[PDB]
């Protein structure tokens, strides 16, 4: 119960890439692992300790369907240590390789999601942070959902008070988070809203508001309610029990979002059913 | 135009010949200049041709079809030719980046010149919003493209004293992929646009307004300052668009700059697009009227700002 890595462990190798909340390299560690240099450099020691509780809670998660949570370390700077996928982002492949998924492997795509985020919140889990970037398909079958909870990491502290700054990506927000009105706006059904969006990828193979080219346009219309992913852009073939699916996980008020236990069951029974 | 412009004008057309190819090995990275949320920025050395450039760097995860389009677009700024607008060298794409080679500006954007003098004059700022006018109606007229993003860290000034735009949107793809970064700190977007949609030239007045107040106080003014934050002379982006859109706009202080100036952003910041000023009239505004018969030595005030020797 003090999960720590030393320096000289970590051959941080390739730069990968730069995310909302650190910078990725392929390192070794025992094999190839993710090393998150995280952004929060300077971590005070009221934010310090929350960090090394929430990795606690990160290391004893362990599903098919999770990227393994190793721990961290502090040496040179503050960073994460997970496992390395040797798949593509789903948002790779529906974005930018445009890999062509038959309809059932698009369902199963979701339901192993909606299975890895049923366990996380079954653990008291919220992601915060769900997208297709966050979704990789190891061997290009399994689902391996990463980047999930580290709230301490994502709020840039002041002294000892967590005011989360609203970042991540626009899209896959649930309006109530973009709002930041009340407290504790990232909750179960953020998380379910974001699935939502995802399933809007899967379903139409776009991401939302395709028509609009403003960030701030969006971040203001989305959060007054003004604005809601266009359903119609769903492909034709896509089941009527799917679409609506969908359409509950984006309700604008919270409550009425459905919690993963019912999703994942909705997408079972439409699953068997051809 | 005048004398001094069609020269510097015409001597950037030679060095710009003398650049054929642009390839990622007849580079040298000298410093680094500057970084956003989409990009970053390095002064380097064109080997083949020796010229000083500067190389943004912006990496997109797009699909190849949408990059090859966005290179392609980008290429029209090949006839973007003003003293008011960056220079252009080229650009292209290697290693998973878009390259953007546009000229040196040795002064930086006025963001960071911002930083450095806390407050600008209201005498600079008056030449600048000729600037950032001449620039904004060269690019309506010429071109029929509106920059769309006019904010101090898009308007450079080098050692020449030349205030000239650059980051604008040329590329209608290139706005489309920047359209998923992530949340910014603060927004420049006119409220018309926060909500509907690009009101010609009058949406990017609004963003040079709060530019100019921002640069005149020295801090980003919304919310306004306090009572006696003022006599000295924090919020989540949502509530910045809502105040943007639900809120009277900012204003200029009180007493501690001129009324032909207190009027002339207050004529920028309606929020009514049609009721807000236009080109043809800020151009013949009193503020700017006076500003331009003004002779004020800017290169001096900025190298003297920046620390350096005139
Ligand atoms: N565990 C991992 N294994 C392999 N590649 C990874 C891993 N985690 C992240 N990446 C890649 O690293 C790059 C950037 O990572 P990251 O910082 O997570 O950005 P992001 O996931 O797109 N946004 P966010 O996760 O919300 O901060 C991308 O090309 C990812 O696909
Ligand atoms: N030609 C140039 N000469 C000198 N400095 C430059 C030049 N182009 C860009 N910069 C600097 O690079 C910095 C950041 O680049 P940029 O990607 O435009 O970010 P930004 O405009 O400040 N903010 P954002 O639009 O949110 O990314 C600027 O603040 C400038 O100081
Ligand atoms: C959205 N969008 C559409 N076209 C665009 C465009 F041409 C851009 N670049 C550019 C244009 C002219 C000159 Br001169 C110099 C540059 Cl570097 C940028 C841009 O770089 N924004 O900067 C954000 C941070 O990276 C954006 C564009
Ligand atoms: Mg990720
Ligand atoms: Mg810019």
């Amino acid at each position: 119960d003090d999960w720590e890595i030393p320096d000289g462990q970590i051959t941080v190798g390739q730069r990968i890439g730069s995310g909302s909340f650190g910078t990725v390299y392929k390192g070794k560690w025992h094999g190839d692992v993710a090393v998150k240099m995280l952004n929060v450099t300077a971590p005070t020691p009221q934010q310090l300790q929350a960090f090394k509780n929430e990795v606690g809670v990160l290391r004893k998660t362990r599903h098919v369907n999770i990227l393994l949570f190793m721990g961290y370390s502090t040496k040179p700077q503050l960073a994460i240590v997970t496992q390395w996928c040797e798949g593509s982002s789903l948002y790779h492949h529906l974005h930018i390789i445009e890999t062509k998924f038959e309809m059932i492997k698009l369902i199963d795509i979701a339901r192993q999601t909606a299975q890895g985020m049923d366990y996380l919140h079954a653990k008291s889990i919220i992601h915060r942070d769900l997208k297709s970037n966050n979704i990789f398909l190891h061997e290009d079958l399994t689902v391996k959902i990463g980047d999930f909870g580290l709230a301490t990491v994502k709020s840039r502290w002041s002294g000892s008070h967590q005011f989360e700054q609203l970042s991540g990506s626009i899209l896959w927000m649930a309006p109530e988070v973009i709002r930041m009105q009340d407290k504790n706006p990232y909750s179960f059904q953020s998380d379910v809203y974001a699935f939502g969006i995802v399933l809007y990828e899967l379903m139409t193979g776009q991401l939302p508001y395709s028509n609009i080219n403003n960030r701030d346009q969006i971040i203001f219309m989305v959060g007054r309610g003004y604005l809601s992913p266009d359903l119609s852009k769903v492909r034709s073939n896509c089941p009527k029990a799917m679409k609506r699916l969908m359409a509950e996980c984006l309700k604008k008020k919270r409550d009425e979002r459905p919690l993963f236990p019912q999703i994942l069951a909705s997408i079972e029974l439409l699953a068997r059913s051809l | 135009l005048d004398e001094q412009q069609r020269k510097r004008l015409e001597a950037f057309l030679t060095q710009k010949q003398k650049v054929g190819e642009l390839k990622d090995d007849d580079f040298e990275k000298i410093s680094e200049l500057g970084a956003g949320n989409g990009g970053v920025v390095f002064k380097v050395s064109h080997k083949p041709s020796g010229l000083v450039m500067a190389r943004k760097l912006i990496h997109l995860e797009i699909k190849p079809a949408i990059r090859n389009q966005i290179i392609r677009e980008l290429q029209v700024l090949h006839e973007c030719n003003s003293p008011y607008i960056v220079g252009f060298y080229g650009a292209f794409y290697s290693d998973g980046e878009i390259s953007i080679c546009m000229e040196h500006m040795d002064g930086g954007s006025l963001d960071q010149v911002l930083k450095k003098a806390g407050r600008i004059p209201e005498q600079i700022l008056g030449k600048v919003s000729i600037a950032v006018i001449k620039g904004l109606t060269y690019l309506r007229e010429k071109h029929k493209i509106m920059h769309r993003d006019v904010k101090p860290s898009n308007i450079l000034v080098n050692s020449r004293g030349e205030i000239k735009l650059c980051d604008f949107g040329v590329s209608g793809q290139l706005i489309d992929a920047m359209a998923n970064a992530f949340v910014g700190t603060r927004s420049y977007m006119s409220p018309e646009r926060l909500q509907g949609t690009h009101y010609s030239v009058q949406s990017d007045i609004w963003s040079m307004g709060l530019s100019l107040v921002e640069m005149a106080v020295g801090r980003y003014p919304i919310p306004p300052p306090d009572a006696k934050e003022l006599e000295l002379m924090p919020m989540a982006i949502f509530e910045l668009l809502d105040y943007i859109v639900n809120e009277p706009p900012p204003k200029l202080p009180s007493g501690v700059f001129s009324l032909e100036f207190q009027d002339f952003v207050n004529k920028c910041l309606i929020k009514n697009p049609a009721e807000r000023a236009d080109l043809k009239q800020l151009m013949v505004h009193a503020f700017i009227k006076r500003s331009d018969a003004e002779e004020v030595d800017f290169a001096g005030w900025l190298c003297s700002t920046i620390g350096l020797n005139q």
